[PDB]
This record gives C-alpha cells, sequence and structure tokens, in this order.
C-alpha cells in the first residue's frame, strides 16, 4: 500500500504516580532528587515512599524526620510504610 | 535558517520573587499635581465647592469609586457623614456686636469676627491643619479651607497651615505615604496598599509601607509593636515565661550583634580575594562569588531574625513543628557556608555554587505563607 | 673635622656630580668620633639639603628644554647616578636608613612634582601603542605613592570607549551570525591583553583593572536597540562547533576543543548566565535525540567544563542525569528488544525523565495509525513489570521515523515526525483524490495552528527541488490558509534519479501553543454521529470494518474500539 | 488678647450666684491668671479639698488645667493632682464652655467614680468594702 512505514522511534516521559506532586518537607517536586542527592551528585536512587494515609514523600526526607519523631508531619496517625518505590 | 526561531522554543512556580512589591518616589510639586486633579474631578462629578470636595475626601481616604456610590445611594448621609452639614450676644467672648460682623457655619450657630480669628490663630500655632472646628458644644462641623484663609492675619502663618494641610492630606491617601527620615521631600506612590518592603530613592531608608517602621517580612505590623515594647504557680509561670524570653531572645541577639559584622566580613573578603589576586593566583574575576555569597548569608541571616518573634506566638500544631524544623535546617546549612567560606585556605567554585543554591532554596522555603 | 672642611667636602661632591677617598674619610671620621647622634645632625643633614637644592634648582630648566619627551629618561638616570653613588660614599656597615632617606628625597624631588605633568600624557599615550614609554613612566610612578590610579582609571576608560565604537561600527553583520560575533569579542579581548602584558609586565592591578572593563563592554546591549541576544549567539556557536555540520567536518578534535575552551575563557564574563544553560540545554536536548553528535567525549567534558566556569547547579544536575538517562535507555531498548523476539529490529524506544527533560502533562491530540496505537500497551507492560509506581507519559513531539513513499516515477524514504506522519496517511485510501482544509481538520484531529505548520513544512521546504503535495490557491505564507484550499499528492517527485532518502525534519520543536479541549469535543462529537450514520445505513442495507472502511473512504479511518462502544451502543440501543 | 473679659464677667456671674455646692473661693490677691478651689460634694462626703486651677492665657481659646493639692482615694486620680476631665481634655474641649459648666461636671465627677489607678479599677471590678471602708478611713484621716 501507499505510505508505508520502515522504521520508528518513541520517546516517552516517566513520572512519579503520586497526589499533590511535592515532598512537604523540602518543598520541593516530588519528580526531582533531593537537595542531599543532588549535592553528592548521585541519582537513579531517589525512591517515593507512600503511607497508609496516602501520603507521598521522599524517603530520604522522611527516613531523616523518622530519625527524631515517628508520626507523619501533614497529620498525627502513627507513620507506617505501605509502599516504596522501584 | 536553522536557527530562525530559537528564542520561542524554550515558569511561574519558583521563578516569581515571593518578596516582590512595585512602587514609585514622588516629590512635592507633583503630590500637589494628583490632589488637585482629583479635586477637580471629584469636585465635579459631584458639584460641590472645592473646599467641601476636600473635606469628603479626607474622610474616606480619597477613595472616587466608593464616594461615587455611596452618593446615589444617599447623598444627605453622605454629605452628613463627612461632617459638612449638620444632622438635622456672642457665647464666648460675651459682648454685644452689629450683625454686620457675625459669621457662622452651617449649623448657624452665631460668634462675631475677632474671636473667629484668634481661635483659627491659636490652634495654627498649635499644629493642627484639619483639627479646626465650630466654637459652641457638641457639634462636629469642619470649617473648609476658604473660611480659614481670609481670617488668618499674616503671611508667616497662611503658610505653616498649608504645610499642615498638606501633611495631613497625604497621610489620608491610600496609595501615598512620607518618607520617615529626617527632612526628606519625597512621597511614596503604590497602585495597591500592601504591607511589603520600600525603599527611598534619595536618602536610601528602607521601611514598611504601612507602619513606616522597620520591615519585618513574615510578621505582622501589629505583632512586632508589642515585642519592641516588651524589649508557687504563678512563681513557675513566670520563670517559665522569661525561660522562654531568654531562648528566643539568645538567637534575636545574636543575629542584631551580627548586622554590623556584615560589613566586617565584607572587609575581610575583600582581603583574602586582594591577597590571592597580588599573589597571581587568578586574576580578579575568578574570585567574585565570595561577595556574593556573604550577601546571601546576611540576607538569609536577616530573614531568620525576623522569624522568631512570629514563632514566639504560634499556637501549638503540626505548623509550629515544621517550622522549627526548617528553621533548624537553614541554620545548620548556614553554619556550614560560612565555615567554608570564612575559615578555609582552599576553595572548590563547584562546591560552593552548589551550597549557595541549596541555601537559597532553604532560605526561600520558611516564605512559603506570607 | 667637626665643622671644618665640610663645606669643601660638600663642595668637591657637587663639582663631581655637576661633571675620591676625602669624602669617606671625614664620613668615617664622624661616624667612629664618638650611637651615632652627630652622624645623623651634621654631614646627612648637609647632604640632604645640598641635594634637594641641586635638583630643585636644576629640573624644571631640563624639563622646559626637553618637554615630557626626555624628562622620565632624564629622571631615570638621576635616579640611578644617585643611588650608586648613595651605596659608594654613605654609611652602609651599621645597619642604618640614611641610603633610604637619600632614595625618598630623590623620588620626592623628581617625580612628585611633576606628576600632573607626567599624567597630563597618560590619555593620549596608551592609544597608538606607545608602550615603550608607558613602560617607563609606569616605573616612575610605581615608587610615588598611590599614583597609578589615573593610569588604571584611563585604562579602564579606553577600553570600554574603544570595544563599544569597535562593536558598533561592524553591526550590520555581527548581530547576524554568531562566529563573526565571537571572533571580533575574541579580538579584542587579545589585543588588549597583549597590550596590558607589553606595556605593564603583567601587574595584577592592571589585570583587574582590564577584567572589570572587559565585562562592561561585554555585557553592553547597544547593539540591537536597547536585550538577551549575547547567551543565545554563545549558545548557536556552541552547538555549530558540537553538531554534524559542515565546520564540524573540516576540522579535528583538537582544533574543536581549543574552540571551546576559547569561547568558555570568553563566556567567563557573562553576567546574565540563566539564559545560556537554557538555550544549550534545548541545543543538546535536540542533538541527542536526533543522533546527530559529532563527537560524544567532548559532549561528556563539557559539562565539567560548564561546572568549572561557575554555572548554576541547578541545570548542570539536570544535564548529567540527561546523560546518565541516554545510557539507561539503551539498556532498556537492547532488553526490550532481545525479549520481544513490523519487525523488532526497526523499533526503538526511550524512556526518559520528567524532570530534567520537559515538565508538562498537557494533553496533545493526535491520530495513530494502527502500528503505534497497538505499540503502546506492549511498552507499558514492559515497562511495568519492573518498575512499580511509575507511569509513562507518551511525547509526540519528539518522535519521528523514517517512511516509504510509492510514486510512479519510482520509490523513496522519507524522513518525518508524527504530525507528518499523520497528515500524509490521508491520502492512503483516496490516492488520486483531493482533501481540503476542513476535512484535514477532521481527519488528523489536529488543531489549525499546528495543521498549519505542518502543511507548510510539507508543502514548501526551503531547500527542497520538487515539493511532495500540491496546493490549489497560491498564497504566499501559512497565516492566509483559508477552508476552501485543495491539497493534492504529487505524482511526479524526485530528487532523476529513481531512488534515495531526504530528511523533512529541520530542529524539531520541542514546545507547542496550549490546547483547548472544546474543538477536540466538537470533532469527536462529529466522529460518533458520522460513524453511527454509516453504520446504521450498513445495517439497513468480519467483513464489518473492511466495509466501514470501504464506506468511509472520504470522511476519516474509525479505530477499532470506537467501532465496538459503537455497535455495544447499537444493541443497547437495538 | 481677649483673657480678661470673660475672667471678669465670669467671677462676677459665680459671685452673685453663691451656689451650696461650691462653698467659697478666693481670687489669690489680685493675681487673674489662677486661683484656688474649695469643693463640697454632697464615701468622700465629709471633708473640705483644696483645687489649684490653671488658666493659661487665652483662657476661652484654651483648656484649663486642673489639679488636686489635697491627696485624696478616687479612681480616676492620680498620685498628687494629675486628673483627666473629659469636658476640659485636650480633644472634647470647645472654646464656649465657661468655668461654670466645668466645676460642675468635676463635682459630678467626685460625687461618684467613673470605673488613673488601674489597681482601683481592678478593685472596682468588684468593689464594695475597697471603696466604702478604706476611702472612709483616709477621708476622716485628712
Ligand atoms: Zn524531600
Ligand atoms: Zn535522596
Ligand atoms: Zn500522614
Ligand atoms: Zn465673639
Ligand atoms: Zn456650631
Ligand atoms: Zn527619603
Ligand atoms: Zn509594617
Amino acid at each position: 500500500k501507499m505510505f508505508s512505514l520502515k522504521k520508528w522511534n518513541a520517546v516517552a516521559m516517566w513520572s512519579w504516580d503520586v497526589e499533590c506532586d511535592t515532598c512537604a518537607i523540602c518543598r520541593v517536586q516530588v519528580m526531582d532528587a533531593c537537595l542531599r542527592c543532588q549535592a553528592e551528585n548521585k541519582q537513579e536512587d531517589c525512591v517515593v515512599v507512600w503511607g497508609e494515609c496516602n501520603h507521598s514523600f521522599h524517603n530520604c526526607c522522611m527516613s531523616l524526620w523518622v530519625k527524631q519523631n515517628n508520626r507523619c508531619p501533614l497529620c498525627q496517625q502513627d507513620w507506617v510504610v505501605q509502599r516504596i518505590g522501584k | 535558517d536553522y536557527y530562525v526561531g530559537v528564542a520561542s522554543d524554550v515558569q511561574g512556580a519558583d521563578a516569581f520573587d515571593p518578596e516582590e512589591y512595585q512602587f514609585t518616589c514622588l516629590t512635592y510639586k507633583e503630590s500637589e499635581g494628583a490632589l488637585n486633579e482629583h479635586m477637580t474631578s471629584l469636585a465635579s462629578v459631584l458639584k460641590v465647592s472645592h473646599s467641601v470636595a476636600k473635606l469628603i475626601l479626607v474622610n474616606f481616604h480619597w477613595q472616587v469609586s466608593e464616594i461615587l456610590d455611596r452618593y446615589k445611594s444617599n447623598s444627605a448621609q453622605l454629605l452628613v457623614e463627612a461632617r459638612v452639614q449638620p444632622n438635622p450676644h456672642c457665647a464666648v467672648c460675651m459682648q454685644f456686636v452689629r450683625k454686620e460682623n457675625l459669621l457662622s457655619l452651617a449649623c448657624q450657630h452665631q460668634f462675631c469676627r475677632s474671636c473667629w480669628e484668634q481661635h483659627c490663630s491659636v490652634l495654627v500655632k498649635d499644629g493642627v491643619g484639619v483639627g479646626v472646628s465650630c466654637m459652641a458644644q457638641d457639634c462636629p462641623l469642619r470649617t473648609p479651607e476658604d473660611f480659614v484663609f481670609p481670617l488668618l492675619p499674616n503671611e508667616e502663618l497662611r503658610e505653616k497651615y498649608r504645610r499642615y494641610l498638606f501633611r495631613d492630606y497625604v497621610e489620608s491617601h491610600y496609595q501615598l505615604q512620607l518618607c520617615p527620615g529626617a527632612d526628606c521631600p519625597m512621597v511614596i506612590r503604590v497602585q495597591e496598599p500592601r504591607a511589603r518592603r520600600v525603599q527611598c530613592n534619595r536618602c536610601n531608608e528602607v521601611f514598611c509601607f504601612k507602619c513606616r517602621q522597620m520591615y519585618h517580612a513574615p510578621t505582622d505590623c501589629a505583632t512586632i509593636r508589642k515585642w519592641l515594647t516588651k524589649c508557687q504557680s504563678q512563681q513557675a509561670q513566670a520563670r517559665e515565661a522569661l525561660k522562654k524570653y531568654l531562648f528566643y531572645f539568645e538567637r534575636w541577639e545574636n543575629h542584631n550583634k551580627s548586622l554590623q559584622l556584615e560589613a566586617q566580613t565584607y572587609q575581610r573578603i575583600h582581603e583574602k580575594i586582594q591577597e590571592r589576586v597580588m599573589n597571581n593566583l587568578g586574576t580578579w574575576i575568578d574570585w567574585q562569588y565570595l561577595q556574593n555569597a556573604a550577601k546571601l548569608l546576611a540576607k538569609c541571616r536577616y530573614t531568620l531574625q525576623y522569624t522568631y518573634p512570629y514563632a514566639y506566638y504560634m499556637e501549638s500544631g503540626p505548623r509550629k513543628k515544621l517550622f522549627e524544623y526548617q528553621q533548624a535546617q537553614l541554620e545548620a546549612e548556614i553554619e556550614n557556608l560560612s565555615w567554608k567560606v570564612e575559615r578555609a585556605d582552599s576553595y572548590d567554585r563547584g562546591d560552593l555554587e552548589n551550597q549557595m543554591h541549596i541555601a537559597e532554596q532553604r532560605r526561600r522555603t520558611l516564605l512559603k505563607d506570607f | 673635622i667637626k665643622n671644618r672642611l665640610q663645606d669643601s667636602a660638600m663642595k668637591l661632591v657637587h663639582a663631581e656630580r655637576l661633571g675620591s677617598q676625602l669624602v669617606i674619610g671625614v664620613r668615617e671620621s664622624y661616624v667612629n668620633l664618638c650611637k651615632l647622634q652627630i652622624y645623623r645632625d651634621n654631614f646627612e643633614k648637609a647632604y640632604l639639603d645640598s641635594t634637594e637644592r641641586f635638583y630643585r634648582t636644576q629640573a624644571p630648566s631640563y624639563l622646559q628644554q626637553n618637554g615630557v619627551q626626555n624628562y622620565m629618561k632624564y629622571a631615570d638616570a638621576k635616579l640611578k647616578e644617585e643611588e650608586k653613588r648613595a651605596l659608594r660614599y654613605l654609611e652602609t656597615r651599621r645597619e642604618c636608613n640614611s641610603v633610604e632617606a637619600l632614595m625618598e628625597c630623590c623620588v620626592n624631588a623628581l617625580v612628585t612634582s611633576f606628576k600632573e605633568t607626567i599624567l597630563a600624557e597618560c590619555q593620549g599615550m596608551i592609544k597608538r601603542n606607545e608602550t615603550e614609554k608607558l613602560h617607563l613612566m609606569f616605573s616612575l610612578m610605581d615608587k610615588v605613592p598611590n599614583g597609578i590610579e589615573p593610569m588604571l582609571k584611563d585604562l579602564e576608560e579606553h577600553i570600554i570607549s574603544a570595544g563599544l565604537a569597535d562593536m558598533v561600527a561592524a553591526a550590520e553583520t555581527i548581530t547576524t551570525d554568531s562566529e563573526k560575533y565571537v571572533e571580533q569579542l575574541l579580538t579584542l579581548f587579545n589585543r588588549f591583553s597583549k597590550l596590558v602584558k607589553e606595556a605593564f609586565q603583567d601587574d595584577p592591578r592592571f589585570l583587574t583593572a582590564r577584567d572589570k572593563a572587559y565585562k562592561a563592554v561585554v555585557n553592553d546591549a547597544t547593539i540591537f536597540k536597547l536585550e538577551s541576544k549575547c547567551p543565545e549567539l554563545l549558545a548557536n556557536y556552541c552547538d555549530m562547533l558540537l553538531r554534524k555540520t559542515p565546520l564540524s567536518k573540516k576540522l579535528t578534535s583538537e582544533e574543536i576543543e581549543a574552540k571551546l575552551k576559547e569561547v568558555l575563557l570568553v563566556l567567563k564574563y557573562v553576567q546574565n548566565k540563566d539564559v545560556f544553560m537554557r538555550y544549550h540545554k534545548a541545543h543538546l536536548t535536540r542533538r541527542l535525540i536526533l543522533d546527530i553528535s559529532a563527537d560524544s567525549e567532548i559532549e561528556e567534558n563539557m559539562v565539567e567544563w560548564l561546572r568549572e566556569v561557575g554555572m548554576p547547579a541547578d541545570y548542570v544536575n539536570k544535564l548529567a542525569r540527561m546523560f546518565q538517562d541516554i545510557k539507561v535507555s539503551e539498556d532498556l531498548n537492547q532488553a526490550f528488544k532481545e525479549m520481544h523476539k513490523l519487525p523488532a529490529d526497526s523499533v526503538n524506544i526511550k524512556i526518559l525523565n520528567a524532570g530534567a527533560w520537559s515538565r508538562s502533562s498537557e494533553k496533545v491530540f493526535v491520530s495513530l495509525p494502527t502500528e503505534l496505537e497497538d505499540l503502546i500497551p506492549e511498552v507499558e507492560e514492559f515497562y511495568k513489570k519492573n518498575h512499580s509506581g511509575r507511569k509513562l507519559h507518551w511525547h509526540h513531539l519528539m518522535s519521528n521515523g523514517i517512511i516509504t513513499f510509492k510514486n510512479e516515477v519510482g520509490q523513496y524514504d522519507l524522513e518525518v515526525t508524527t504530525f507528518q506522519l499523520a497528515v500524509l496517511f490521508a491520502w492512503n485510501q483516496r490516492p488520486r483524490e483531493k482533501i481540503s482544509f476542513e476535512n484535514l481538520k477532521l481527519a488528523t484531529e489536529l488543531p489549525d495552528a499546528e495543521l498549519r505548520r505542518t502543511l507548510w513544512s510539507l508543502v514548501a521546504f526551503p531547500k527542497l527541488k520538487r515539493q511532495v503535495l500540491l496546493y490549489e490557491p497560491q498564497v504566499n505564507s501559512p497565516k492566509d490558509f483559508t477552508e476552501g484550499t485543495l491539497f493534492s499528492v504529487n505524482q511526479e517527485f524526485s530528487l532523476v534519479q529513481k531512488r534515495g532518502k531526504i530528511n523533512l525534519i529541520g530542529r524539531l520543536q520541542l514546545t507547542t501553543e496550549r490546547m483547548r479541549e472544546e474543538e477536540n469535543e466538537g470533532i469527536v462529537q462529529l466522529r460518533i454521529l458520522r460513524t453511527q450514520e454509516a453504520i446504521i445505513q450498513i445495517m439497513k442495507m468480519a467483513q464489518l470494518q473492511t466495509e466501514l472502511v470501504e464506506i468511509l473512504k472520504n470522511m476519516f479511518l474509525p479505530q477499532k474500539k470506537m467501532i465496538k462502544e459503537q455497535i455495544e451502543w447499537l444493541i443497547e440501543h437495538k | 488678647v481677649a483673657a480678661s473679659s470673660r475672667l471678669m464677667k465670669e467671677l462676677e456671674e459665680i459671685r452673685k450666684a453663691g451656689m451650696k455646692n461650691f462653698r467659697n473661693i478666693q481670687v489669690d490677691e489680685a493675681n487673674l491668671l489662677t486661683w484656688q478651689g474649695l469643693i463640697v460634694p454632697d464615701p468622700y462626703d465629709k471633708g473640705a479639698f483644696r483645687i489649684e486651677i490653671n488658666f493659661p492665657a487665652e483662657y476661652p481659646f484654651k483648656p484649663p488645667k486642673i489639679t488636686f493639692k489635697t491627696k485624696i482615694y478616687h479612681p480616676n486620680i492620680d498620685e498628687k493632682g494629675q486628673v483627666c476631665l473629659p469636658v476640659i481634655s485636650a480633644e472634647n474641649w470647645k472654646p464656649a464652655t465657661k468655668t461654670d459648666q466645668v466645676i460642675q461636671s468635676l463635682i459630678a465627677l467626685v460625687n461618684d467614680p467613673q470605673p488613673l489607678r488601674a489597681d482601683l479599677a481592678e478593685e472596682y471590678s468588684k468593689d464594695r468594702k475597697k471603696f466604702a471602708k478604706n476611702a472612709e478611713e483616709f477621708t476622716k484621716k485628712y
């Protein structure tokens, strides 16, 4: 048939499937690396953590938070991890 | 042909300055022009004498729309509220006078000319320009200026009155303000009234538009006033109150004293840059980032200084914990950057640039509410 | 000799100065006569006073006789002679500052008292390359305290004025090009640096003055009737050096590296550094997907050089993330191609981060062929097999491919994008017919602006000889496209060879205007009405989809899921 | 300028009347710019007191200052003499009130208190004894 197809290249963009798209601790986009990990020039390692209260934060920031206080920053329910990224 | 449309192929989330506020400096002559224009506009739309128009304008802060709609609502109550029309043989100097020497206001209270002449002069010498009112008790009808000029005798006065009227007119106008500096004939004009940072372009004075005090970014104008004024079981209450006052005041005073070592560190940084230039380790353009780092550090310290009064008044909750956490992080970054810039012998351009970006982000994080 | 013969000794020294053991002996007599108060109070004072009197009486005469021309040479010779004589005669074996005092007196009597007259000519001497005299002037004026500030001010003013005048003098050519602009900047920088080195022996103060003046000159925006054109031109030059262009073809790696280093040196003085890294990012984004990079290690080292020169980290980090994502995507594509065993060796995929690359989830509407529609679920499942919590957004503005065009003369291969492909598949079922603007809008599901741009691309290519599509009403710009324009497929296209391949993608766009959902909703609604009318007519009158395609050969080509949902609706409503 | 005629007229008027709430008053031996008072209200019932009237120049056009010599217990009166009188205040003053009206207002304010001494105001929040016993003690003490 006229105008056939021979070779194709496809480009897609990936982003985290979260809501409110903000770490709510460092106030940066959830799809970008945290301050410390971009300072250390290490990438492809910032996963995003989810909670039972549907709170989606960085793993780095929330680990530094729970090193002192075991509560969600945005609520009062006892924080416990449900799903982890990557 | 390949590089034609490149300028239009490249955001509003963080680009805008969350502390931006557009203003303009005005002199006295331009203020006279603006006020005269408003006068001749309102006195025509709402046909009255010019003086009556000015008395109406001062009562409502020179807002044309509000005055013009209240007029159509009820002109009678409009005139009454401006204290122009009364609400529907001389009692000052007890004597008898010919009717040709009697002058009265709209309230029709009659007094003779000599006491009218002297009363205005005595009150002008005190330093008031709009407070002149009728002599008889319990009537607030103020006197228009065309009723005050012929009474004033000389030309030494009759010019202080104009200065007082100008001062009060500028004070009452919602878009104008006076520079708090000593002997500064400058007026600030802004399209909208809000509490932000305003700087004079003649004496370089920095102040808040509303309260005319020092700039206070993350703090209400009235809140800082009582802080400045301030600066058994009840025994425990007093001890704890003093304890927390000291806990905040230590940092407040740390930054307050630090705001002189701004210039002092500027001096040391100049010395170090000059040393490294004179030893032929580079050129002038290779060491200019230290000055920018110092300015950023001073700005961050100022911002942190004016957050502790605001954190002293928060009601205990998650917001307080988040604000304290962010304050601690910014303090740590401040100390790390200061240690790297001031007490180090080596320097890495990339490392310092990355640290500056992180520090700027940390400072910007605190102003998420304002 | 407390006071006798001191006058005779001074007279002998004066006579020698005009034109030998006695003076040394008398000086030793004062030194050892009596810790050295007598030597400081007398003799030394007489020596200094005689020197000051002689020069205060002599210098103006020689100044008037030999102009400012010979005075500096006379002064230098006089100071050298006085220094030698002071070492020879005055005491130096007991750690005394007599020689320092005499030298200070000579400097104060021969240079300080004429500094205005000496510095009056500095402005004219800096121009016309009077370096030989400038060195002598600098050497003499370095002794006097704070006497070199006018030199620095004059150098600053000269550099600024010369730079602005020279850049204005050639402005009808510099603004359009980029290589000429960079060459001009480098020429001025090199000339001024050479002047400083030859006239001041690389003194740090003059280097600082040159740096300030060059920073003032570079950031000026008098040209272009003023904006932000300098970073754009610099980025364009970097792109021409880093892309498969004839300029990069006729050069080797070392020359490319040298040119990049020169560009970085020039760029070090740029103030608004936030625009260069936004244009460079777009150019690199265009280069890493079309695969048109002349060399890869140079690009890898460029980001490190940019970090070293002082760029903001917020963009260098993104560039590094881009470079890592390229390798990750290459590995993922190899894995997908190996697992998948339309041939599998003619399909490529790239999955890229949404932060470093374009960050906008704005829906773009376009009609896709069957193969590309069926390819999406396979890629989505392959990605979701390993990664968890990630979602994919397909970017139709940055995808590309190659298609085959069969014509009466022969066949060729065309490099197209998604929009051009969707437009071109409008003639598959009606090869010899003509389509209007409205029908093209309906068939391709594209808005007005994008359709106009794509149609202009496929009807008027700049350097092409014979075009691919044909228009009935003549026009000189895409703006004046009406709804009555008819489009036809050319049946004599060539390049007269009977085979080949040409490129229709030049500087692929990365951003588009905002989309409104009202027009898309209307087009979709008309699609439902037309398809339901057609299917109802066919029912009134396996092979169902075939006859749908046969009958709908002038409106559009229906999709599988739309037909399925429409027949479900029909059976729901009988 | 006109700080005389009003004064002599007011003195003649108050001399002709001779009220009983205000017992007697002296011109302080031809001073013409100030004199001393003697009130007699009818808490502070028993006791004759002394008030220093301050008449500045242009008395009708300026507020006459008021002060007490003998210390007395009252919420609106400061330690020695600083008492704020709304009728004779700085803002709420009109050049038409005469001395008779202001002294009548003073007598009224002495007759009953207004809820400067903030401590006595806080007492007055729940005052019966702290206004009927201690005040009586001080008044009969002085
Ligand atoms: Zn975070
Ligand atoms: Zn991290
Ligand atoms: Zn939570
Ligand atoms: Zn009168
Ligand atoms: Zn009145
Ligand atoms: Zn000012
Ligand atoms: Zn304020």
